[PDB]
């Protein structure tokens, strides 16, 4: 349930 | 009765530079718009946690490095891996683990 909003981080 | 914890140990000796060798990404609440943590997005196949053997994505982190991120936004909560990973867990070659799974 994300606000189409979210992001990835290499790590 | 869905959900397990998993504590693991990710060497990256050579994932060093690469971090560790995973894409996380986190959730928010729909309506409290709060943080829902950090999700494996997706594991490097060939990188320090791939290599671990216990790495999966869809795991939601809870500590790294004995360093709760449940009291911090999940981008802060990847960067607080992300550092304890690259400076805290490489230090000695590798970082610890926290992360709970349901069962699917």
């Amino acid at each position: 349930d994300e606000d189409q909003h979210s992001q990835i981080t290499k790590v | 009765g869905t959900r397990e914890f998993l504590t693991f140990e990710v060497p990256l000796n050579d994932s060093g530079s690469a971090g560790l060798g995973v894409s996380v990404k986190g959730n928010r609440s729909k309506e409290n718009h709060a943080d829902l943590g950090i999700f494996v997005k997706s594991i490097i196949n060939g990188g320090a946690a791939s290599k671990d053997g216990r790495l999966r994505v869809n795991d939601q982190l809870i500590a790294v490095n004995g360093e709760s991120l449940l009291g911090k936004a999940n981008q802060e909560a990847m960067e607080t891996l992300r550092r304890s990973m690259s400076t805290e867990g490489n230090k000695r070659g590798m970082i610890q683990l926290i992360v709970a799974r349901r069962i699917s």
